[PDB]
């Protein structure tokens, strides 16, 4: 019988040997125990995402959301998920404000953000491109 | 910190 805190580190190891439904599950179990953490389900979401479930993904930001709403990377898988289902405009506005909440949190994830943006933006002229 | 890894 291990704790939501073991269920939750064996889940990142498992993501990190790459196993991304086992370790989805293993972050379902996390949350059967205490599924008041934000944290339990953004990881979850990153699995998803992972296995090209961005629809599964974007509920578990949703749930992430309603937990804490200044959550960065809730922000910013959400704004993933929109980008895979070609919600280009809220998959934007999710980045921009993973990078303005990062920012007043005082995080510093490098470069990573801002070039999920340019990612996001040049996607979203693709699209319109793609159309004409 | 990387952002797109788990917590």
């Amino acid at each position: 019988s291990p704790s939501a805190q073991e269920l939750k580190e064996q889940g990142n190891r498992l993501f990190v040997g790459r196993k991304y439904p086992e370790a989805a599950a293993c972050y379902g179990r996390a949350i059967t125990r205490n599924p008041l953490v934000a944290v339990y389900y953004t990881n979850r979401a990153l699995c998803y995402l992972k296995m090209q479930q961005p629809e599964q993904a974007l509920a578990d930001c949703r749930r992430a959301l309603e937990l804490d709403g200044q959550s960065v990377k809730a922000h910013f898988f959400l704004g993933q998920c929109q980008l895979e289902m070609e919600s280009y405009d809220e998959a934007i506005a999710n980045l921009q404000r993973a990078y303005s909440l990062a920012k007043e949190q005082r995080l510093n994830f490098g470069d990573d953000i801002p070039s999920a943006l340019r990612i996001a933006k040049k996607k979203r002229w693709n699209s319109i491109e793609e159309r004409r | 910190n990387p952002i797109s890894d788990v917590d």
